[PDB]
């Protein structure tokens, strides 16, 4: 969850509504195992 | 490799609206920005990531994850954020 | 050094014994206050009189061998898991699919519950054949789907391109398939008695079908289909067979008494108490 | 010299004359997670005084017709005391457990409990139905009966339609009322997971069946409790969160 | 280099980009109490990772016309955590805090607040009664408020008839906006007697007092919060019986 | 070594310094990037600027001592902690109590107030004389009486045999009486600021009066009597002297600035705010 | 925005104990990522028509 600490401040004369862009990665400790075919696409007849 | 995470879906935002999470002066203190499970094989903000389009064609994971925020605001605007993480056991919190 | 509390095995060991115990002669005794006989059953320990204290024996060198018994050589025997049925004909339908389960029934799940915790690895062979039980030379696919992994929804499916989840094409006439399985848990062994809850939350006391289901036991499902474009009319069921092997045991535990009425559940019929045990005239008179 | 005994953890200690030894399990000792068998990353804290210690639970009367109880080890402390706490807050649990049943008798009363530590001990559902949606399944209370315990229906399959006479195959320890007056037991934390939560997952049950029945004559004393201490032994936790006792 | 900064303690961290170096109160570091100042003969506990952690409460709305608040802090968290777990079950307690105050706001706003930590922070009655009997006390939760903190009613005294402006002679330190937009500092376990208990007796309190006032133009944010941010350091605890918390 | 992580200074030290500082001669400095002048007082850390940065100082060796500003020194001087009045002849009566409170009155009040914390003997002086002032040969017995023993409930009670409780014979016409007083404390430092309750349990909103109260300051009772099996008519006031030494004091704090309403309580009266300071007329004029 | 993504571990972060990995990498090298066989042509073959 992302939570406000204090508060968002602005000046005067200046936007007063911002955006966060979010990001995300693995570390060296990450891994896998047991290759599967993925669930993403799917096709309904053969691709001419 | 970091991706982009799709926090912000709903019904609106369009294409790529759905990539930024507003912030903004809040009336009544301690409030809550966003929110997500952090399951990457879960259907979900990590589908937009590459680190969770590569963890589907494999049935298992392990590992430790890294999240990061870039704050895309004007030089002149302050404020702390507290994004924490929930280990299971209970559903999101209601307050911080 | 500062502040002192601050500052701070097993029992018994294994010994390799390729050949059953030998026997040495013994001799009457008469004294006091030695007494290998008297035992105390109450301190959970069992009974360590021997034979030589007991009664007079002779010198016997015993050349018996112990392999048998072990654990390893007792689940290497191939078992019945599973049987699917398919009917390519009928209907629409087309292909068959069978979550894997090992306690579909008995013979081989009565084996395996008398250890809390196995880890092993695996071997399945597939025998298929028609309901006449006649060969006949079409063509069969065995598509393994790890979970997490669509399932096929028909015969013409993209499911079955196969791209990563493994594949097994045989003809019905030649000899059964045979694959070997690794250890696929995502915990450190298989357990066959889980005594919990997969997730968090209210439990009602109506219906618990949630309890006693261990998340780390489900490796997926087996799919089967015929290739061809047009449905075949016939009938068809497969028989799987396992042999486990590389097996490790933990926890003993006790035998299942009782009928199994369920699949997955422990349940017994409480009315039909079977008494294991035949009866008997009184006591007193042995057969 | 080996009849009597004391035991002590924590602030707690516990002392026996006629116990016979000690039983304990699977010839190992409670220890720590290995650095090698560990696997989440953050560092478990260890309460050690606070935590480990002997807790009393409420007295079981037994009489002439009992049918025996049994308990959930993770799931009776969950509720009580500065363990049930730490339970509530952390997402990940290891621990033994060294336990003591206690049953007084005069030496004109006779019988026998069987006291029996069975790990993973799952109940089941008493019914001819074959069907499995139809099937009975045994309540949230007659899974994990908290600090109360349940009571056994049919001891003699243990109400996992298993034959009591092989039950001796598990750490156990009888407590006979004219040899000794308590059985103990030490059970070192075993599972197929280095941590594992305290409030889903009960790891080992314990039993305490009336084998040979209760019996006396009259004039002599007719209520004769049964009680339990059970000392949560070299405790980790870890997963740190909100309490969730449910 | 100086300006940066990131605390961790737990599995809790805090980073800042615009900080004013650190306070360490009176040159010493939190310690565990050494053999030779004990005196209570039980082994204490020492919990660490699921104590020693940063502990956030509710922020306050800082006003144009706001008078100061201030805490407890063996008082604040006695109700939250694991932290107050242990404080209600245990009759010893101690620990240093390290704390953290947070304002943000723009390079067009400007004002200054006055953190400080003030042992044995002892609040008055206000009245001009000199007869003992009938003089006025302040209350129980005017003492002890709790998470929620007590606003000062004339800060100018600190409530405690002693003058505001010789308050720096208690560790201290500033945040004004212009400069930083935080204030820490770290407490050594402080007191006449090696543990005393956590929910009778407030060791410290603290003071955030608005000396400048909150001034800025229109247009600008006008909702400026305050928070806090404490974590109990180096903790020990005692005397286990059953949870008191009042 | 079967797991690692159960595997595992101050800032400053103080100087001897028997005189002031001196002071070193300087010159003057133009080059950039060396300010000792700019300060930062948000961190909490006073100015470190000193004479020889700022501007041109000559070369001064004081000889000016420090001593006599040391704490040991700045309470040697003896004040007033309590005054009891004794009236042998009023009624009944015959003796007088004074519960041990130096709180009793202001200046050495104000005095010990700045320290939180204070650790030290003391010395007591007993001043006795009567309404008058004059003396007379009367004989005068003071007890103290710890906490706990039981207070003398008349002139002739029993309480005053003294087999324990330190008693001090004098006459009124002798020099004052004086003894000296160990650190009784069960703790190990006076504490004039306790924030707390001394019990556990409910605590009104209402009346408060157990909070503020520290146990650990409470010595218990000194009781005055004149010798005689008959009541004597005489008035007799007996002041209170105490020197404080072998003193040490911790963690320092601001002085009152308002007057003290009550002797248990830092009371004030906040319409009477005394802001303090002097008015003046407007700024930048000084006087 | 340099481009680089985040360094920071999990040793930094927060307080970790000592875990001496034993899980294989070896699944994932793209040799065994493209080792599975896929189905990429099939043709329709009627020598009747
Ligand atoms: C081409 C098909 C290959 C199929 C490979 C699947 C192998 C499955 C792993 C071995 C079986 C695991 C043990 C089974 C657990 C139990 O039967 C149930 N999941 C629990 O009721
Ligand atoms: C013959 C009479 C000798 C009297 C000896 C008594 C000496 C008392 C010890 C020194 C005084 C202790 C400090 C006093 C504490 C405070 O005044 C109050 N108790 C707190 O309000």
């Amino acid at each position: 969850t992302l939570w406000y600490q204090t508060n968002y401040v602005v000046p005067p004369e200046t936007p007063g509504e911002a955006y966060i862009i979010a990001m995300g990665a693995a570390q060296d400790n990450f891994t896998l195992k047991i290759c599967k075919d993925t669930d993403e696409v799917t096709q309904q007849a053969v691709l001419q | 490799v970091e991706t982009i995470l799709e926090v912000n879906n709903t019904t609106e935002a369009t294409g790529l609206t759905r990539l930024l999470i507003p912030v903004s002066s809040q009336n009544k203190a301690d409030e809550l920005c966003a929110a997500f499970m952090v399951d990457p094989g879960r259907i979900g903000p990590w589908q937009s990531t590459l680190v969770g389009q590569i963890c589907r064609y494999y049935t298992q994971w392990s590992g430790s994850l890294k999240v990061t925020f870039m704050f895309t605001g004007s030089f002149m605007a302050t404020g702390k954020m507290l994004v924490a993480y929930s280990p299971p056991g209970s559903a999101q919190p209601a307050n911080r | 050094d500062p502040v002192e509390d601050i500052i701070h095995r097993a029992i018994s060991g294994a010994t390799n014994v390729e050949s059953a115990a030998d026997t040495t002669p013994s001799s009457h005794r008469l004294e006091t206050g030695r007494v290998p006989a008297l035992q105390a059953a109450e301190t959970g320990a069992t009974s360590n009189a021997t034979d030589e204290n007991m009664i007079e024996t002779r010198c016997v060198i015993n050349r018996n061998g112990v392999l048998e018994t072990t654990i390893n050589h007792f689940f290497s025997r191939s078992g019945l898991v599973g049987v699917v049925n398919l009917t390519d004909g009928g209907d629409t339908t087309g292909y068959a699919t069978w979550d894997i389960d090992i306690m579909g029934f008995v013979q081989l799940r009565r084996k395996c519950e008398m250890f809390t915790y196995m880890r092993f690895n695996a071997e399945f062979t597939f025998v298929t054949t028609t309901k006449s039980g006649e060969a006949r030379p079409y063509m069969l696919q065995y598509m393994y789907v790890p979970p997490g992994a669509p399932k096929p929804t028909g015969r013409d499916a993209f499911q079955w391109q196969t791209a990563t989840n493994p594949s097994v094409f045989v003809k019905l006439t030649d000899p059964p398939a045979q694959v070997s399985v690794p250890f696929m848990s995502p915990a450190s062994a298989y357990q066959w008695f889980y005594d919990g809850y997969p997730t968090f939350g209210q439990h009602p006391e109506t219906s618990n079908t949630t309890y006693g289901l261990c998340p780390n036991n489900m490796m997926g499902t087996f799919a089967v289909r015929v290739v061809s474009r047009e449905a075949s009319q016939l009938k068809l069921q497969t028989r799987v067979y396992m042999k486990l092997k590389h097996v490790r045991a933990w926890v003993p535990r006790p035998i299942r008494s009782q009928p199994y009425l369920l699949k997955n559940f422990p349940n017994y019929d409480s009315s039909k108490i079977t008494n294991s045990a035949r009866d008997r005239s009184s006591i007193k008179q042995a057969n | 010299s080996d009849r009597v005994a004391q035991l002590t953890v924590g602030n707690s200690s516990i002392t026996t004359q006629e116990a016979a030894n000690i039983v304990l399990a699977y010839g190992e000792w409670p220890e720590y997670c290995p650095d090698t068998d560990a696997t989440a990353v953050d560092k478990p804290t260890r309460p050690d005084v606070s935590v480990n210690r002997f807790y009393t639970l409420d007295s079981k009367m037994w009489q002439e017709n009992s049918t025996g109880w049994y308990w959930k080890f993770p799931d009776v402390l969950n509720k009580t005391g500065v363990f049930g706490q730490n339970a509530q807050f952390h997402y990940l649990y290891r621990s033994g457990f060294c336990l003591h049943v206690q049953c007084n008798a005069s030496k004109f009363h006779q019988g026998a409990l069987l006291v029996a530590v069975i790990p993973e001990f799952v109940i089941a559902g008493r019914g001819s139905n074959t069907k499995p949606n139809e099937a009975p399944h045994p309540g949230f209370t007659t899974t994990f009966p908290g600090t109360t315990g349940a009571t056994f229906h049919d001891p003699y399959v243990l109400d996992s339609g298993v034959p009591l006479s092989q039950a001796l195959i598990y750490p156990h320890q009888w407590v006979n009322l004219r040899t000794n007056n308590c059985a103990t037991v030490i059970v070192p934390y075993i599972n197929a997971v280095p941590f594992d939560s305290a409030i889903n997952h009960s790891n080992f049950g314990l039993v305490v069946v009336p084998v040979s029945p209760l019996k006396y004559s009259s004039g002599a004393t007719t209520a004769i409790p049964i009680t339990i201490t059970i000392a949560p032994l070299n405790s980790e936790f870890g997963g740190l969160r909100q309490a969730v006792s449910q």
